C-alpha cells in the first residue's frame, strides 16, 4: 500500500503537468482560432 | 423651317460640344480610378454571404 501510494502520488503529479501543458495548449489553439478568424475577416473584405 | 436658321452650322458646333461632354461623363466617374458606365467594367460581383 506504501508502494501504491506513493505511485499513485508522483502520478497525480505528472497528471497535473500533463493539464498544465494542455491548458497551454487550449489557449495557443485558441489564439489560432482567433487568427483565422481574422483571416476570415480580411479574405470576406477582399471580395473589394 | 429646314431653312431658317442658315447657322445650322453653330448648332451642330452646340451639339458636338454637347457629345464631347457626354464623352467626359463617361469618364470622370472614376470611383476608385476605375472610371464605372465606360470602358473597362468588368461585370464585377460584390460577395454579400
Amino acid at each position: 500500500l506504501s508502494n501504491q501510494i506513493s505511485g499513485l502520488n508522483v502520478a497525480t503529479r505528472n497528471a497535473n503537468d500533463g493539464i498544465s501543458l494542455a491548458q497551454t495548449a487550449e489557449g495557443a489553439l485558441q489564439q489560432s482560432t482567433n487568427i483565422l478568424q481574422r483571416i476570415r475577416d480580411l479574405a470576406l473584405q477582399s471580395a473589394n | 423651317g429646314s431653312n431658317s436658321d442658315a447657322d445650322r452650322a453653330a448648332l451642330q458646333k452646340e451639339v458636338a460640344a454637347q457629345q464631347a461632354e457626354l464623352t467626359r461623363i463617361s469618364d470622370t466617374t472614376t470611383f476608385g480610378g476605375r472610371k464605372l458606365l465606360d470602358g473597362s467594367f468588368g461585370t464585377t460581383s460584390f460577395q454579400v454571404g
